C-alpha cells in the first residue's frame, strides 16, 4: 500500500455530468411514432369500410 | 509558521444560454421533429370524407394549434372527436409528461452537488483529495522537518512526498510559484508564512 | 385553385432529389478513427482518412436485444423504405391519365408523403443512438436528409390541400 | 381589419393571468399573431416554475450556511453587534 | 391558483429529502468507520489479551 499506486477506499469526484442523452430518452420516441403509425391504420377504415 | 500556498480559484461567467445545459441539444432537435410530425397526421386524419367541413373542425392551421398548447400543458380551445382523430392526442401527452420530468430532475442535479464541495482548508484537509499535488522546497529546512516529525498527519505527507513522482521538489521559491501558476489549480506549494503573504 | 396544383410536381421533385447522397457518402460525422489514430468521417458501408499518412486512403466498414438493434442499424432499411415512398408518391402525382377527375391516385398520395415522413424519425433516432455507443460533430449529411424530410412534410400537406381543391371541394 | 374575436383589454388581462398560472385558458386568442403571443409565453412559465421547484431542493438538502462575522475584523464598522473587553488588565491598555 | 401553484411545488421539493438523504448514508465498515467517529461507543473484554494488544 505504501508502494501502491492507485486510489483506495475512496476516490469520490462526482464530475459535472454530460447530461441526460437521446439514448436514454429514446424509449418514448419509440412509443410515439408507433402510435403515429397506428393511427393511420383506423384512419384507413373508420371512412372507407363502407367502400367496395 | 509554515503556510500554504494554491491558485486563485477564478469565478463563475455563465454562458446567457446556459439554461439549456442540463439538457442535450440532441434532445431538442428530437423534439422539434416530433412537434412537426404530430400535426401533419393529426390534420390528415381529422378531414377525411364526412360523407360538411363542421363535421371537423380540426384543419391544417387548428391541427397545428392544437399541437403547441397540448405540448405546453396548457390546453386547448378545441379538442378531436374521431377515434383515429383522438388516439394521437392520447399518445402525444405523455411525451411531454415524461420529457419535462427529466428536465426538472436534470435541473436539480447542477444545484445540488455544486453546494456540495468546499474548499481546502486547515491542510489537513490534503489527507483526502490526495489528487491535488503538493510539495516543498527542495533540501530547504522544511524538507527535512517532515520526515523528522512523526504525527501521523504528517506522517501522510511524508508517506506521499517520499514516494511521489514526477518530482515534487523545486529548486526554487520562484520556481515553486512558477509550478502554481502553471498547473493552474490541481498543485500547492509550501513555503514559510511570511513569504506566503508577501507573494500574495 | 390557380397554377398550385403544378407546384405539386416541384415540391416532390425537390424532396425527391436530395435523398440520393444519403444512402451511402461518407459525410456522416466527423471523427477521429483509423483506415488500418486519424481524422476520420464514415459512411454506412465505407470510411476514409484525412490529414494524415492516410489521407485519401479508404476501407469498408463493418458490425459483423442489441443483436437486433445492431442488424436493424446496419441494414439501415428507412432510407430505402423513404426513398421508395417518395418515389411512388410521385408516381401517384403524375396520375392525370386513369381515374380521370375522380383522380383516387391523388387521393392516395398523401400517403407517401406521410409514411416517408415518418420513416426517417427511426432512422434518424436509430442511426444517432447506435453511433453514440467530444469535439465531434455531424456531417452535411445529416442536414440534407433533415432538409428532404422539411420539404416532404410541405409536399404532404400541399398535395393533400391540392387534393381537397381538386375534388373534395365538389363533393361538399 | 381583423373582426371576428371577442378579446378586450380587462379579458386579455385575466388570459394573461391564467397563462402565469395553469388552469387552462377559458378565451381563445385566434390569429396567428395570438397563436404565437400565446407560444412564447407558455414556455416562459414552464421553465421559469420548474427551475424554482428544482432550486427549492437545495435549502431542503445540503444545509451548512457559514455566516456570523467571517473575518472577526470587520465587526469594528458596524453598530448592531457589541463588544468589549476584559477589565483591569493589559488587554485594555493595547487599545 | 397561486396557493396551489406554491404548495404542490414546495410538497414535491421536500419528497426528494428521504429519497436522497436514505441513499447518502451507509454502514459502519471495517474498523476504520468505527474509529473516524463515536456516535456508536464500544470497549473490549476488560484485561483481557486485546485490551493490552490495543
Amino acid at each position: 500500500y505504501d508502494k501502491g499506486e492507485c486510489g483506495a477506499k475512496d476516490s469520490g469526484s462526482k464530475e459535472k455530468t454530460s447530461a441526460l442523452s437521446l439514448s436514454n430518452v429514446a424509449g418514448v420516441f419509440y412509443i410515439l411514432v408507433g402510435g403515429l403509425g397506428l393511427a393511420m391504420l383506423v384512419a384507413l377504415i373508420e371512412f372507407c369500410y363502407k367502400s367496395r | 509558521g509554515i503556510s500554504i500556498m494554491i491558485k486563485k480559484p477564478q469565478k463563475s461567467k455563465p454562458g446567457v444560454f446556459s439554461f439549456l445545459d442540463p439538457l442535450a441539444y440532441e434532445i431538442w432537435m428530437c423534439i422539434v421533429f416530433a412537434y412537426i410530425g404530430v400535426s401533419v397526421v393529426l390534420f390528415l386524419v381529422s378531414r377525411f370524407s364526412p360523407y360538411s367541413e363542421s363535421t371537423n373542425e380540426f384543419g391544417i392551421f387548428n391541427s397545428l394549434w392544437f399541437s403547441l398548447g397540448a405540448f405546453m400543458q396548457q390546453g386547448c380551445d378545441i379538442s378531436p372527436r374521431s377515434l383515429s382523430g383522438r388516439i394521437v392526442g392520447g399518445v402525444w401527452w405523455f411525451f411531454t409528461l415524461i420529457i419535462i420530468s427529466s428536465y426538472t430532475a436534470n435541473l436539480a442535479a447542477f444545484l445540488t452537488v455544486e453546494r456540495m464541495v468546499s474548499p481546502i482548508e486547515s491542510a489537513e484537509d490534503l489527507s483526502k483529495q490526495t489528487e491535488i499535488a503538493y510539495g516543498t522546497l527542495d533540501s530547504g529546512s522544511t524538507k527535512e522537518f517532515f520526515r523528522r516529525s512523526k504525527i501521523a498527519v504528517f506522517d501522510k505527507m511524508w508517506t506521499y512526498m517520499r514516494s511521489a513522482e514526477p518530482s515534487v521538489f523545486v529548486r526554487t521559491t520562484a520556481e515553486g510559484v512558477a509550478r502554481v501558476r502553471k498547473s493552474k489549480g490541481k498543485y500547492a506549494y509550501l513555503l514559510e508564512s511570511t513569504m506566503n503573504e508577501y507573494i500574495e | 385553385r390557380g397554377v398550385q396544383m403544378l407546384l405539386t410536381t416541384v415540391g416532390a421533385f425537390a424532396a425527391f432529389s436530395l435523398m440520393t447522397i444519403a444512402v451511402g457518402t461518407d459525410y456522416w460525422l466527423y471523427s477521429r478513427g483509423v483506415c488500418k489514430e486519424v481524422m476520420t468521417h464514415s459512411g454506412l458501408w465505407r470510411t476514409c482518412c484525412l490529414e494524415g499518412n492516410f489521407k485519401g486512403l479508404c476501407k469498408q466498414i463493418d458490425h459483423f436485444a442489441e443483436y437486433f438493434l445492431r442488424a436493424v442499424r446496419a441494414s439501415s432499411i428507412f432510407p430505402i423504405l423513404s426513398v421508395i415512398l417518395l418515389f411512388m408518391g410521385g408516381l401517384c402525382i403524375a396520375a392525370s391519365e386513369f381515374y380521370k377527375t375522380r383522380h383516387n391516385i391523388i387521393l392516395s398520395a398523401g400517403i407517401f408523403f406521410v409514411s416517408a415522413g415518418l420513416s426517417n424519425i427511426i432512422g434518424i433516432i436509430v442511426y444517432i443512438s447506435a453511433n453514440a455507443g467530444n469535439s465531434y460533430s455531424y456531417g452535411w449529411s445529416f442536414y440534407f436528409g433533415a432538409l428532404s424530410f422539411i420539404i416532404a412534410e410541405m409536399v404532404g400537406v400541399l398535395a393533400v390541400h391540392m387534393f381537397i381543391d381538386r375534388h373534395k371541394q365538389l363533393t361538399g
